[PDB]
C-alpha cells in the first residue's frame, strides 16, 4: 500500500505500513575505495556503498554522502537508494507512494531536487517526505511535546502543543556524535595512536558506542580517574593493540553540553532547549517539564538524562516538575512512526502525485511536503 | 410550561443563564472572541476554532481573544450568534429558540440600533416567540427587596447609577459614565512595563486581569500611605515570576475616582452620584440620603465601601443616612431578579411577542420597553 | 457514548502504545451513520401529520 | 447556603449597610 | 568656562557622545563590547582584552560582542562602566568627569532602575558636577524647531512614536514597541538560514551588518512584487564570496508592519501612529499630518516612505497634507539639537545638583525630570 523508507546521513532504514521492524538497515555511507593505476583482474564495484563498502572495508573509504543535511552528490545518493532498493524490497517504484523524511535549515531547491529526481527516475504514483520528529512524538503518543533529534550529523529542538508549533520556537544546531568521533579520534591520537583512514572513524564510533557513559562531575570523576585507574578500562582491537581509557569515555560527550571542547561560540544543549522552552507560553513552558520527550540516535546513553534534567532543575524553578520521557529506542522509533503515519487512510489521501509536479511544479513541494 | 423562559444575565465581560425561578445561573461564562494562531500536521486537536471553556481557557496560546462589547456595544453580533449557539449547545441548553421565552439583561441609554439588531438575531437566525429587554436596576431591587433606590453599578468598562423611587418615568434623573477595569489592568500593565515587565498577548492580558481581580484594594489615605512604605510582596507567575504589590493595586484603581489621571475629564463615582442627587427632588433627597443601591462587581474590592461612604461625607451635607446595598453577588442578583421576574402573571404582557416582530417590532420594541 | 470518563479511559488505552482502538471507536460507531438516515426521515417520517 | 459554595463567593467579614458617626 | 557640558547620545544602535557649541561630530563608535577570543604566548601581540575601535572592528575573530544593552536597556553595567572608561580615554575624552557637567540621551518609558544604577555610577564612582539626561525626541524637536512633533524613529532594537505639541507631553497618547535592527539582522541571517549560510559569529554578526545597511532597498507593492520571478545579482562580498540579490532584502523590513509572521504581535508602525493622531484632537491632526517626522536612521530606504504614506491614505481620510525633506544627518540630528541645548542660559537649571544626589537622589530625580 506505502513504501515506507526511512532516512538518515547514517542509519538509513525502509518497510511498510504496519511493519515493526525495518526491513533495510544499513549505513548510509559512500565507500570509495584505492583506484590504483596498475592493472587487475576480475574487477570489482565501482564503489561498494555501506555494508556494501564496509564487507571490505581495508580498501573501501565510507566517505559521507551527506553533510548534516548537505548532501554531496545525488547520483551516488540514488546509487544507494536504487542498490538498497533493488538489495533489500527489489521491487519497482510505480507500486506504492514513497515515504522519506527531512529536517529543516535545507534550502527548498534540495527538497524540490529530491522529488524532482523521484518521479524522473522512479516515476512513483505518489511519495511523501515529512520531518522525524513528527514521526518521534507520533510514536511517542502526544500532540504537545518538545523533543530534541541526536542524529549522527543534528540537533533540533522541537516543541509541539496540540499539534500546534512554531518555526520561531522549534530551534536547531546541526551538530551531532561525527563531531564527536573526530574530537575522540584526535585526542586518542594524541595519546599515542594512528588514525588515518576512515576505518579509523568506524573503529572509534564503534568503541566510542561503547565507552560514551555520562558521570556528572568531570573534576570529582576526573580526580578519582587520577587518583584510582581502575576506571581506566582497557580494550583489544581487532588488532592486538589493548587501549586503556577511563576519563576519555564520559568525558568525550561533555562537549555536548560545553561547545569550549571544540570553541563553537555556542550554547550547551541543556540551555540551548532551555531557551526554545523560553519562546513558548508560561503554562506550555510547563508543559515542557512535562513532555520532556526525548529522541536522536546519538542519545543511547545512559545518565544525560538526569544530567540535562538535574541542569535544568538548576535552570527552572521547584515547581516545574520535570518529567523526563526517554525512550530507548527513539532511533527506529522514526520510521516506525512513519509506518503508523502510512497506516492513516486520510493521511494517504493526501498525496503528491505525478500531475502536481507535471503541470505545477515544485511549488507544491513548498506547500504540500509539510 | 415546559416553556419555560430564559434569563441572560449579560454584562461587558460576564454572562450568565438559566430559567424563571431558578436561584442560580448553572452557566456562568464570560464575554470574547477567540481562534487559534498556528499549524498543526499531526491531527488530535480541537476544532470548531472559536472555545469557550476549559479548552478555551486552557489553550489560551492559541486563540486571538478579543472583545467586540465596545463599552458593552457589541460589533461581532455574528460571532455572537455562534457564542449564542454555543449557549444552546448540547451540554448547555440543548432547547431551540422557537421554545422557550426570553429575557434579556441591558445597559440604559444605547443607540435603537442595537435593539434592532439584537431583534433580528432572536427573531431572524434564532426565531423567540417572547422576547424582553430591561434595566437590571429594578430587577437589582427585587432582588433585594427594595422598591425606590438609587441603583449604580460597575461593569468591567462601564459604570451607571439609576435613581429612581418604584420605576418612576425620570429619564431626566440618571447618569452614566462608562469606564471601568479593563483599562484598568491595561493601566496595570503599563505600570509592569514602567518597571519591566511589557506584556501584549490576550491571554497575557487576561493573566493581567487575574492578577488585578484577584490582588487590588484601596488605601484610603493616598498621600499618607505613599509617603509610608509598601510591602511589595510577590505572587508568582504559572512558571514562577516576581509579582510585587507596588504602588499600583491601590494607586491605579484610585483613577476611577480621579479620572483626569487617565487624560479625560470626568467626575468619578462620588461626584456623578452627588450630581444624581441633584437631579432629584428635594422632597425626595432625604430618602435618597438613605436610598444607596450600590451594585457593580468590579467595586468588590478592598477599601472600597466605607472609604467611599467618608467620600460622601466629605460630599454629602448633615444628617446622611448609610443604607448599602451591598453583597458580592449584585451580579447574580441581577440575574435572580430577572428569574423571579419571569416567573409571573402580568410578565405575559410585559414581554414582545414574536407576531409583533413579525408585524412591526422596532417601534413596538422601543414601545414596549418604554 | 459522550460520556467524557469513558473517552478518557479510552485515551490512556490508547495511549498504552496501541492506538488501534480508534479503528472499532470509528467502524462500528456508525451512529452519525444512522443519525443522518432518520434525519433523512426527519420531513417525510418525523412530524408526519 | 450551596449558593455561596458554586460560585466564587459572597462578602468577606464585612456587611452590606454602614453607619455614619453619632449625631451627624 | 573650561568645562564643557558633555553631551552623551547613547542610542540602542547608533551611539555617539558630544560637547556644547561643537556642533560637528566628535567621535563616532558602535555600541558593544570586545572579549578577545584565543590564546598565545609569543611576543608582538596587543593585551588588554577590552578592545573597542580599530582593532575591534579589525580583529573580529580575535573578538567577540558584547550586548548587555537589551533595546536601550543595558543588564551587565560593568560593560558600560568600561565603554564609559573607553570614553574617559584621552585619546576619547581627554577630560575628567569630575571637572565638566553632563547631558545624556534616553529613548522613554524605561525602569528606573536603570537610571538609579545609572545615576549611581554617574556619581558616586564618577563626581560628576552637573547631569541630566532626557528623551532623544526632545532633542531631535529642538534641532527642528517646531513646537510641534510625533517622533518616529527607530534604532537597532526599537520603534517608538511620540506625539506633542509645545513640549505638552500626553503620556497617554506616546507609545513605542522594543523592534528595530537587531531583528533585521537576525531576520536576515534567518533567509541565509532558507539558503544555508549560516553566520552566527559575532565577526559573522558584523559581516551580517554590512549586509544590512549594504544590501537593502524597498518595494511599495508586497505580494505584488513577492509572488513574481527575481534575478537576484550576486554581490561581492569582504571574504572573496558573491552571493545573490534576494527578495528577502526589501521583504525583511515589511516584518515590521506584519510580525506575526515573525511571531509576535503587533500592530503597525504607522497604524499606532495613527492610534495616536486618533487619541488627539481634530484641529490638531491636520497639524499632524502637518507636522510629520523624519526620524530614526533604520529608515534610509529606497521608496520608504512612498509605500509608508500609500498606508496612510489606506488609513486616513482626506484632505491630508504631508510632505518631504532633503536630510542632512538624520541620525546625528538629535545629538546636535541636544548640543545646542546644552548650549543655553536658563538649561543651567535643568542639571542635578550632585549634592542634592548625595542627599536624596533618584526619586528626586525621577520627580524633577518627566
Ligand atoms: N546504539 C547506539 N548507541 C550509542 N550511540 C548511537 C547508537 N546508534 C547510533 N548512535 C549514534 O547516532 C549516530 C548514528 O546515526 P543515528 O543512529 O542517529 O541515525 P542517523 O543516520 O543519524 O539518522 P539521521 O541522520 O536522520 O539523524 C552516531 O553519532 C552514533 O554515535
Ligand atoms: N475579585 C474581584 N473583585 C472585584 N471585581 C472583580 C473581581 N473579579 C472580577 N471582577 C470584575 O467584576 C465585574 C463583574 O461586573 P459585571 O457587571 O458582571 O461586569 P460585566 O458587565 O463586564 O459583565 C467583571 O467585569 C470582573 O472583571
Ligand atoms: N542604511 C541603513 N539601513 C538600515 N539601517 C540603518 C541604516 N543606517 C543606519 N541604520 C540603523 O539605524 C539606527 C539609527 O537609529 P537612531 O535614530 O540613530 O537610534 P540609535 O541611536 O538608537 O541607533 C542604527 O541602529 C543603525 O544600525
Amino acid at each position: 500500500a506505502a513504501l515506507v523508507v526511512d532516512n538518515g546521513s547514517g542509519m538509513c532504514k525502509a518497510g511498510f505500513a504496519g511493519d515493526d521492524a525495518p526491513r533495510a538497515v544499513f549505513p548510509s555511507i559512500v565507500g570509495r575505495p584505492r583506484h590504483q593505476g596498475v592493472m587487475v583482474g576480475m574487477g570489482q564495484k565501482d564503489s561498494y556503498v555501506g555494508d556494501e563498502a564496509q564487507s571490505k572495508r581495508g580498501i573501501l573509504t565510507l566517505k559521507y554522502p551527506i553533510e548534516h543535511g548537505i548532501v554531496t552528490n545525488w547520483d551516488d545518493m540514488e546509487k544507494i537508494w536504487h542498490h538498497t532498493f533493488y538489495n533489500e524490497l527489489r521491487v519497482a517504484p510505480e507500486e506504492h507512494p514513497v515515504l522519506l523524511t527531512e529536517a529543516p535549515l535545507n534550502p527548498k531547491a534540495n527538497r524540490e531536487k529530491m522529488t524532482q529526481i523521484m518521479f524522473e527516475t522512479f516515476n512513483t504514483p505518489a511519495m511523501y517526505v515529512a520531518i522525524q520528529a513528527v514521526l518521534s512524538l507520533y510514536a511517542s503518543g502526544r500532540t504537545t511535546g518538545i523533543v530534541m533529534d541526536s542524529g549522527d550529523g543534528v540537533t533540533h529542538t522541537v516543541p509541539i502543543y496540540e499539534g500546534y508549533a512554531l518555526p520561531h520556537a522549534i530551534l536547531r544546531l546541526d551538530l551531532a556524535g561525527r563531531d564527536l568521533t573526530d574530537y575522540l579520534m584526535k585526542i586518542l591520537t594524541e595519546r599515542g595512536y594512528s588514525f588515518t583512514t576512515t576505518a579509523e572513524r568506524e573503529i572509534v564510533r564503534d568503541i566510542k558506542e561503547k565507552l560514551c557513559y555520562v558521570a556528572l562531575d568531570f573534576e570529582q570523576e576526573m580526580a578519582t580517574a587520577a587518583s584510582s585507574s581502575s576506571l581506566e578500562k582497557s580494550y583489544e582491537l581487532p588488532d592486538g593493540q589493548v587501549i586503556t581509557i577511563g576519563n576519555e569515555r564520559f568525558r568525550c560527550p561533555e562537549a555536548l553540553f560545553q561547545p569550549s571542547f571544540l570553541g563553537m561560540e555556542s550554547c550547551g544543549i541543556h540551555e540551548t532547549t532551555f531557551n526554545s522552552i523560553m519562546k513558548c507560553d508560561v503554562d506550555i513552558r510547563k508543559d515542557l517539564y512535562a513532555n520532556t520527550v526525548l529522541s536522536g540516535g546519538t542519545t543511547m546513553y545512559p545518565g544525560i538524562a538526569d544530567r540535562m534534567q538535574k541542569e535544568i532543575t538548576a535552570l527552572a524553578p521547584s515547581t516545574m516538575k520535570i518529567k523526563i520521557i526517554a525512550p530507548p529506542e527513539r532511533k527506529y522509533s522514526v520510521w516506525i512512526g512513519g509506518s503508523i503515519l502510512a497506516s492513516l487512510s486520510t493521511f494517504q489521501q493526501m498525496w503528491i502525485s505525478k500531475q502536481e509536479y507535471d503541470e505545477s511544479g515544485p511549488s507544491i513541494v513548498h506547500r504540500k511536503c509539510f | 410550561i415546559a416553556n419555560q423562559p430564559v434569563v441572560i444575565d449579560n454584562g461587558s465581560g460576564v454572562i450568565k443563564a438559566g430559567f424563571a425561578g431558578d436561584q442560580i445561573p448553572k452557566y456562568c461564562f464570560p464575554n470574547y472572541v477567540g481562534r487559534p494562531k498556528h499549524v498543526r500536521v499531526m491531527a488530535g486537536a480541537l476544532e470548531g476554532d472559536i472555545f469557550i471553556g476549559p479548552k478555551a481557557e486552557e489553550h489560551r496560546g492559541l486563540l486571538s481573544i478579543r472583545y467586540p462589547m465596545e463599552h458593552g456595544i457589541v460589533k461581532d453580533w455574528n460571532d455572537m450568534e455562534r457564542i449564542w449557539q454555543y449557549v444552546y449547545s448540547k451540554d448547555q441548553l440543548q432547547t431551540f429558540s422557537e421554545e422557550h421565552p426570553v429575557l434579556l439583561t441591558e445597559a440604559p441609554l444605547n443607540p435603537r440600533k442595537n435593539r434592532e439588531r439584537a431583534a433580528e438575531v432572536f427573531f431572524e437566525t434564532f426565531n423567540v416567540p417572547a422576547l424582553f429587554i430591561s434595566m437590571q436596576a429594578v430587577l437589582s431591587l427585587y432582588a433585594t427587596g427594595r422598591t425606590t433606590g438609587v441603583v449604580l453599578d460597575s461593569g468591567d468598562g462601564v459604570t451607571h447609577a439609576v435613581p429612581i423611587y418604584e420605576g418612576f418615568a425620570m429619564p431626566h434623573s440618571i447618569m452614566r459614565i462608562d469606564i471601568a477595569g479593563r483599562d484598568v489592568s491595561r493601566f496595570l500593565r503599563l505600570y509592569l512595563r514602567k518597571e519591566g515587565y511589557d506584556f501584549h498577548s490576550s491571554s497575557e492580558f487576561e493573566i493581567v486581569k487575574a492578577i488585578k481581580e484577584r490582588a487590588c484594594y484601596l488605601s484610603i489615605n493616598p498621600q499618607k500611605d505613599e509617603t509610608l512604605e509598601t510591602e511589595k510582596a510577590q505572587y508568582y507567575l504559572p512558571d514562577g515570576s516576581t509579582i510585587e504589590i507596588g504602588p499600583s493595586r491601590f494607586r491605579a484603581p484610585e483613577l476611577l475616582f480621579r479620572p483626569d489621571l487617565i487624560g479625560e475629564e470626568s467626575e468619578g463615582i462620588h461626584e456623578v452620584l452627588v450630581f444624581a442627587i441633584q437631579k432629584s427632588d428635594m422632597d425626595l433627597r432625604r430618602t435618597l440620603f438613605s436610598n444607596i443601591v450600590l451594585s457593580g462587581g468590579s467595586t468588590l474590592f478592598k477599601g472600597f465601601g466605607d472609604r467611599l461612604l467618608s467620600e460622601v461625607k466629605k460630599l454629602a451635607p448633615k444628617d446622611v443616612k448609610i443604607r448599602i446595598s451591598a453583597p458580592q453577588e449584585r451580579l447574580y442578583s441581577t440575574w435572580i431578579g430577572g428569574s423571579i421576574l419571569a416567573s409571573l402573571d402580568t410578565f405575559k404582557k410585559m414581554w414582545v411577542s414574536k407576531k409583533e416582530y413579525e408585524e412591526d417590532g422596532a417601534r413596538s420594541i422601543h414601545r414596549k420597553t418604554f | 457514548r459522550e460520556s467524557p470518563e469513558v473517552l478518557l479511559t479510552l485515551d490512556i488505552l490508547k495511549h498504552g502504545k496501541r492506538f488501534h482502538a480508534t479503528v472499532s471507536f470509528d467502524t462500528d460507531t456508525g451512529l452519525k451513520q444512522a443519525l443522518e438516515t432518520v434525519n433523512d426521515y426527519n420531513p417525510l417520517m418525523k412530524d408526519f401529520p | 447556603d450551596p449558593k455561596y459554595a458554586d460560585l466564587p463567593g459572597i462578602a468577606r467579614n464585612e456587611p452590606d449597610v454602614y453607619e455614619t458617626s453619632d449625631l451627624p
